[PDB]
């Protein structure tokens, strides 16, 4: 039982809690940030500079 | 005492020393055909030259002096009765009259 | 008098693991409160962020 | 006397709130700025350097400001001198001055680009059917001369006569320059010049929906947590007998 | 003519402050006279009018009301202050003549 | 002596005496949020306004290139110049939903929290209003000249009044520095207000929905409000960035995108759409001090509300005559605002007229004389 | 400073109530809740809707009105030559 | 009530802290310094705004808006000094302050 392991271990002591919000924000963020971006990327393929890039990036000259 | 010192804070925002107080402004007749007005850059504001056709000096002599705001003849306004000269200023608020 | 008061029923809005008057409440506690200190958790994760 | 004619609304592959700039279409659009309208139009809040990973290389950026002569000093003996351009040069005004620029236009102001597709109703959907729109006056209507009839532009006497033709250009990416296809490439440049930001502003404004709305529930139900002891909460009126 | 009876009685359920199980007396705002009047109240219709508003508040927190059936009816409403409140004005116009003299 | 360190500490009992232990009627409504979020709001205008202080340069020659730069170059300067303008609008959209539920609720009998109130109003919009002209556009300027000589309207130390106010013979660069200051100084003088404002609440209390006392009933501020609050936060938020962030100018005049023209008045001026109701009154009355006059008043009103309750109830709760005229004074301003954003033409001229003479006659003889008629109607 | 003690003088009320952890955040949200949104939606559309619905058409009618008196009447230009 | 003094939410804040304070009666001039240290602070602020008033915060014009601001602002020159001069006059007061403060264990 998740619920009540996570209570009795992260939840229950204020400390811990504590330690649980910093280390799940870190997390939380490394993890939102490239799905966000995965998913902006996606939606415009081909449009940014990410993607032109390769046709004058060291291709010329 | 007090008085006195609020008289010279209170003159600290009025116009400076460096504000002017300048000339005039010449302007050839014959850039500004019949039947257009032109807007000059002077004094701070805006200032009107109009060149104005037999059309309209009739218009503007033509009309019940006695039922203006302002009752003024446009004769005793302006001096060649196909040029009228005047500060674009709107008098209500301010703003430059189209 | 005293003795005719009596806590009326708050089954309509129960959870429903203390629902039934004849179990230990105690037992689904530790996830009673997991679960909304768990949300509680969260909010500070997502305004830490 | 007060009527005009409204620009359409074309669907701009950056109109959506998620959709980004097409890179593309913004590096084609800033050479027929630079090719065509930087001719009379400044645009005087755009540097070289902002076309640097947006549109262009450092290299191309920086060598499409070196084909540009930039007043500088004074050197040792207080005299200006020219000198190529750097990266961090703005792009080049046509006219030292308004005065001038009108002086090599018959008296009209060609106005600076840079937030234009913000200074005028329409945006680029207004810029566009005006650039595209030229046409013969209708019946009865007499255009001034060196005036040009655009019934998009209020009045419907413009002072810049049709700045687009087929072909006026090149594109060196191989894209078949008609006159539409330039005015919907320079179009969008003059949005990405108006307001850089545009792609990074909207990559935000997911992350801010996503966050908002895992946030906002998470509250919703904290807020219904505390709030249930006063929300069913019983009382009754036992006086005494 | 029943034209003011009729009237009244449909402002009476239109306000609906019935539908909280308040009597049109216990809405009266609070000013100096009205807050005399509520001391001169006898204990028990004090504790009633109490429990009345303490019950409507706790109603409007829920953003409830009370089963149609509860709902007070328009002749069974006991202008309970009505009368004390209107001495308490005559005690003071007294009093405030009194003072110009 | 006193146990814990929260009751006795000359500070914590402040924090603790004034929004913790604070006594709060159990059933204020959402309405009653505003308060915080208006708080809120003076905290991230003034945050988000030094930051963009630190880049500004109030001076005609580089004011309108210095926020321009502040965009295109300081990092996030951009979002921070978003966030500060459109922080403007949702200051103003919660302020007068903050008043509305004011009117509506008779909060107005707490008379030197309301009359504190109105001052900040008028405060907080001569406020937004210099703020508009420090980028120095096209509305800056006309607006400044506008409004600036409203006082020219005033006999006698009138046209002197617009001297000190210009600092010259017409607006110009001196006008744009005590303007900056003025800008930078209100605020604050804002943040000290509302402090005041909070503390002649504090000596009733607040008021809530039935308008009965709620001494029977109180409840904690904390945590019963402050969550409540931070919800209503989460709220207002949302569609505050989803405007500033997908939409930026969607709520703001472009005029100021084309610097200031001390020659042309563009044809389409308008002020920010706040002020479009007023704008809509002082172009009713084709007289240069009745404009003013009925401009003047036409905020102005709000110290007369208190004294025009006639109501033998504090609520509109239970009276639906008030509450009629309540949303038709709501709709009457409505108008005025879309008034204020057309021109100066039939029919428009005619619908305005008629909305203004509106709006004064539900405050000022409507209301006050329903009121009294519902008081026959219960049989008071 | 102080208010919670001198507030006012209640008796004879009793109040049960039960803590968080014990019950359901949002309850009922179809056997009560919604029916009660759509009880208060009722009650109110009546005195808020009318004044907005008539404002609206005075902004489309004078919306429209302006745009008719844009266009031309032909009985001007119909004895023209 | 009785008197609008101790009573009214701001007064008997001006009377309950500068008006009926309880003040020790032999005080001497070393206790002067707490009322021109807070003269000192409006008189800096009020002279202060005057000036921001025609300054420019920009490297180009720094400093001639100031040379202006004396030059050419009606009594610039005179507000200038007494707000220059006035952060003098507040540091003096300020080291008494603090001696007398040092001296006489207030510190405590
Ligand atoms: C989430 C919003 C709640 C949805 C709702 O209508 O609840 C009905 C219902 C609860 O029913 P209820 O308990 O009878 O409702 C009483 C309250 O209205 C239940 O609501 P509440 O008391 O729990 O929540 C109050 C909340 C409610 O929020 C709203 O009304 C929206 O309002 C606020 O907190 C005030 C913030 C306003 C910010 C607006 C910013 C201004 C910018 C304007 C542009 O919830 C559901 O049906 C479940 C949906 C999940
Ligand atoms: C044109 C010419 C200039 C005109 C100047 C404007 C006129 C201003 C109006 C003055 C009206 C004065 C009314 C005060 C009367 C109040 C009163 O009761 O008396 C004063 C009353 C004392 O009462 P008693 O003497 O005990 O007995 C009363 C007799 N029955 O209060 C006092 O203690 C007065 C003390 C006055 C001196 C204090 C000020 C000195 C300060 C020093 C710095 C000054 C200069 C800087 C000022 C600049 C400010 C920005
Ligand atoms: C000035 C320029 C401002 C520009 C115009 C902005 C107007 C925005 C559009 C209108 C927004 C209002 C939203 C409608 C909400 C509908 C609603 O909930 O109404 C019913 C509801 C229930 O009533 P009760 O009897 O208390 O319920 C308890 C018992 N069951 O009524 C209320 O919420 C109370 C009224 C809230 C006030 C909102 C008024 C809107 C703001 C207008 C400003 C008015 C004041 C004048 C300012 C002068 C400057
Ligand atoms: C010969 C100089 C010249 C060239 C080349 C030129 N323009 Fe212009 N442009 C003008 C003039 C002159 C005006 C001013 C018209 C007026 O106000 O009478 C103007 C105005 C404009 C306006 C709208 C002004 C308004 O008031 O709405 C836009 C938009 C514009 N030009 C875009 C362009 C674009 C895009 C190009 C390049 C594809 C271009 N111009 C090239 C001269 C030019
Ligand atoms: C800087 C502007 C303002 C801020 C930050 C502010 C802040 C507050 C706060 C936090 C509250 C307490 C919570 C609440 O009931 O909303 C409050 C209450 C109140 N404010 Fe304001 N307020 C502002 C402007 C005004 C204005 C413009 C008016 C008057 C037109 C006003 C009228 C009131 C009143 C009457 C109360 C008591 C509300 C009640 O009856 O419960 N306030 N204000
Ligand atoms: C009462 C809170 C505030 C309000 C209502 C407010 C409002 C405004 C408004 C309406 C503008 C014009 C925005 C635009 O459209 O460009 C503005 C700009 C500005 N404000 Fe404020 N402001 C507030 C506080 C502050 C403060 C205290 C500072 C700085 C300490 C500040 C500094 C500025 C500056 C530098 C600008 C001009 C440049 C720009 O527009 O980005 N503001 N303010
Ligand atoms: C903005 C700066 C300051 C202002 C305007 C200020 C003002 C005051 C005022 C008005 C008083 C009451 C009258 C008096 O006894 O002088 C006071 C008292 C006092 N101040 Fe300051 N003060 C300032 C700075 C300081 C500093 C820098 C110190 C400490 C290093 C200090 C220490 C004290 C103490 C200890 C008292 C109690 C004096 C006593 O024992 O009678 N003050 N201050
Ligand atoms: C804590 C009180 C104050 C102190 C200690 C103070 C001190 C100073 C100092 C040392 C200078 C340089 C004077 C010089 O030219 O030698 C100065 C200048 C200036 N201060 Fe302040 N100041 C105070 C308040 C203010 C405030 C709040 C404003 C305006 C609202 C202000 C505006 C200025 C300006 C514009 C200058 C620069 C131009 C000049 O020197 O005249 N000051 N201040
Ligand atoms: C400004 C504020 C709350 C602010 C914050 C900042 C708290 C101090 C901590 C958590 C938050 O984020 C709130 C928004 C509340 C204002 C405020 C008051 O002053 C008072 Cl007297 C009352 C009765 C209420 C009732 O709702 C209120 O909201
Ligand atoms: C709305 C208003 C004035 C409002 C004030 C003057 C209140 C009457 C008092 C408190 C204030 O400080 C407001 C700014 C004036 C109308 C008004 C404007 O606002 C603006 Cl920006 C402009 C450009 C014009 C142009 O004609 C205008 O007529
Ligand atoms: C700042 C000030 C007084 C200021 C003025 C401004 C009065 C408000 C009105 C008349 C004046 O001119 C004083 C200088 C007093 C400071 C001040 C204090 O705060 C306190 Cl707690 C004490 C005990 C003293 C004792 O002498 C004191 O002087
Ligand atoms: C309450 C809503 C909070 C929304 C928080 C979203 C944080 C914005 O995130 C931003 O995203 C950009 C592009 O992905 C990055 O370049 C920025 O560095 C980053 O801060
Ligand atoms: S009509 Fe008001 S300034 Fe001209």
């Amino acid at each position: 039982a998740l619920l009540r392991q996570a209570y009795s271990a992260l939840f229950r002591r204020t400390s811990t809690f504590a330690l649980t919000v910093v280390l799940g924000a870190v997390l939380f963020e490394r993890a939102f940030d490239q799905g966000a971006d995965a998913i902006f990327e996606h939606l415009n393929e081909g449009k940014l500079w990410k993607h032109i890039k390769h046709k004058y990036e060291a291709s010329e000259e | 005492a007090a008085k006195n010192v609020v008289t010279q804070f209170i003159s600290s925002l009025s116009a400076s020393a460096d504000v002017l107080a300048l000339s005039k402004i010449e302007i050839k007749l014959s850039d500004i055909p019949e039947g257009k007005n032109v807007a000059f850059k002077w004094r701070g504001k805006p200032l009107f030259v109009r060149h104005r056709t037999q059309a309209e000096i009739n218009q503007e002599a033509e009309v019940d002096v006695s039922k203006l705001r302002d009752p003024q003849h446009d004769l005793d306004r302006v001096k060649k009765p196909e040029w009228v000269i005047l500060v674009g200023v709107c008098t209500h608020l301010g703003c430059v009259p189209i | 008098v005293h003795n005719d008061v009596t806590v009326p029923d708050f089954s309509a809005y129960r959870r429903e693991d203390v629902m039934d008057a004849t179990t230990s409440s105690q037992t689904s506690s530790e996830d009673r409160k997991g679960f909304s200190y768990l949300v509680t958790a969260t909010a500070c994760v997502a305004t830490a962020y | 006397g007060e009527l005009e004619l409204h620009p359409p609304a074309f669907p701009w592959s950056h109109g959506g709130p998620l959709s980004a700039l097409d890179h593309s279409s913004v590096r084609r659009g800033f050479q027929v700025y630079k090719q065509v309208c930087s001719a009379c139009h400044s645009m005087d809040y755009v540097a070289f350097r902002n076309l640097i990973g947006v549109t262009h290389t450092e290299a191309e950026a920086k060598a499409l400001a070196e084909e540009v002569e930039v007043q500088d000093g004074p050197d040792e003996n207080g005299e200006l001198f020219m000198r190529p351009g750097k990266i961090s040069d703005y792009f080049p005004k046509p006219y030292p001055n308004p005065e001038a620029a009108r002086a090599a236009n018959n008296g009209a102001l060609p106005p600076d680009l840079s937030y234009i597709v913000n200074a005028r109703h329409g945006g680029e959907d207004y810029v566009f059917s005006l650039l595209t729109g030229y046409c013969d006056p209708p019946a009865g209507v007499v255009v001034r001369e060196g005036l040009h009839y655009n019934p998009y532009f209020p009045g419907q006497a413009i002072g810049m006569a049709p700045p687009i033709y087929n072909e006026i250009l090149e594109y060196d990416d191989g894209t078949p320059a008609t006159m539409s296809q330039i005015a919907k490439d320079v179009c969008t440049f003059l949005r990405w010049a108006a307001e850089p930001e545009h792609d990074q502003r909207k990559r935000m404004g997911l992350k801010m929906l996503l966050i908002s709305a895992l946030l906002t529930s998470l509250l919703y139900y904290m807020k219904r947590h505390k709030w249930s002891v006063l929300k069913s909460r019983k009382m009754a009126y036992r006086p005494p007998k | 003519g029943r034209l003011m009876d009729r009237i009244r009685k449909w402002y009476y359920n239109a306000a609906g402050f019935n539908k909280y199980g308040l009597m049109r007396d216990d809405t009266l705002y609070e000013d100096d006279d009205v807050k005399e009047a509520l001391k001169r109240l006898p204990k028990d219709l004090y504790n009633e009018r109490m429990f009345r508003i303490k019950r409507a508040l706790d109603l409007s927190l829920k953003h409830r009301i009370l089963p149609k059936e509860q709902w007070v009816k328009y002749e069974e409403d006991k202008p309970y202050l009505e009368p004390y409140l209107k001495e308490v004005i005559r005690e003071r116009l007294e009093r405030e003549a009194w003072n110009k003299k | 002596m006193a146990p814990n360190i929260r009751k006795s500490h000359p500070l914590l009992k402040m924090i603790n005496n004034s929004l913790i232990d604070l006594p709060a009627p159990s059933n204020i409504s959402a309405w009653w949020n505003f308060g915080s979020l208006l708080a809120v709001c003076l905290m991230t205008q003034i945050l988000t306004g030094l930051l963009l202080a630190m880049h500004y340069t109030a001076d005609t020659s580089l004011a309108f290139s210095s926020v321009a730069h502040t965009c295109r170059n300081v990092q996030y300067g951009w979002l921070i110049r978003n966030l500060h303008a459109n922080g403007a609008s949702f200051f103003f959209i919660c302020i007068f939903l903050h008043i509305g539920r004011g009117l509506y609720y008779g909060s107005y009998l707490y008379k030197e929290t309301w009359n504190t109130g109105v001052i900040l109003l008028l405060t907080l919009m001569a406020t937004a209003f210099v703020g508009y002209v420090l980028p120095w556009g096209q509305m800056s300027f006309w607006g400044a000249t506008v409004i600036t000589n409203l006082f020219s309207a005033i006999p006698y130390i009138g046209h002197t009044l617009v001297e000190w106010a210009w600092g010259g013979f017409s607006v110009d660069n001196p006008t744009l520095t005590r303007f900056f200051a003025l800008h930078f100084l209100l605020p604050f003088a804002i943040a000290g207000i509302t402090i005041i404002h909070l503390t002649f609440l504090h000596e009733s209390g607040s008021n809530n929905p039935l308008g009965i006392s709620s001494d029977s009933d109180k409840i904690p501020f904390h945590p019963y409000y402050s969550f409540k609050d931070i919800l209503g936060l989460t709220l207002m938020l949302t569609p505050f960035l989803t405007l500033a962030l997908f939409s930026p100018n969607l709520l703001g005049d472009p005029e100021n995108f084309t610097p200031a023209n001390p020659l042309v008045t563009p044809p389409h001026i308008k002020p920010e759409w706040y002020f479009l109701f007023a704008y809509a009154i002082l172009r009713s009355i084709p007289n240069k001090l009745g404009g003013v006059l009925a401009l003047a008043a036409s905020v102005l009103i709000l110290f007369l509300i208190p004294f025009l309750h006639k109501s033998k109830q504090r609520t509109m709760t239970f009276r639906p005559l008030s509450q009629t005229l309540f949303w038709l004074l709501v709709a009457n301003l409505l108008i005025l605002t879309w008034i204020g954003s057309q021109p100066v033409e039939h029919p428009f001229i005619i619908i305005g007229q008629m909305a203004s003479l509106s709006y004064f006659t539900i405050l000022l003889i409507l209301f006050p004389t329903i009121g009294t008629l519902e008081n026959k109607m219960l049989n008071y | 400073g102080i208010h919670f003690g001198n507030l006012a003088r209640v008796r004879h009320i009793i109040t049960y109530s039960l803590s968080p952890f014990e019950q359901r955040a949002i309850p009922n949200i179809f056997s009560d809740a919604l029916p009660n949104v759509w009880r208060r939606f009722s009650s109110q559309v009546f005195k808020v809707a009318p004044p907005f619905l008539g404002a609206y058409l005075l902004y489309s009618w004078g919306t429209q009105e302006f745009e008719r008196l844009k266009r031309k009447n032909p009985a001007d230009y119909e004895n023209d030559q």
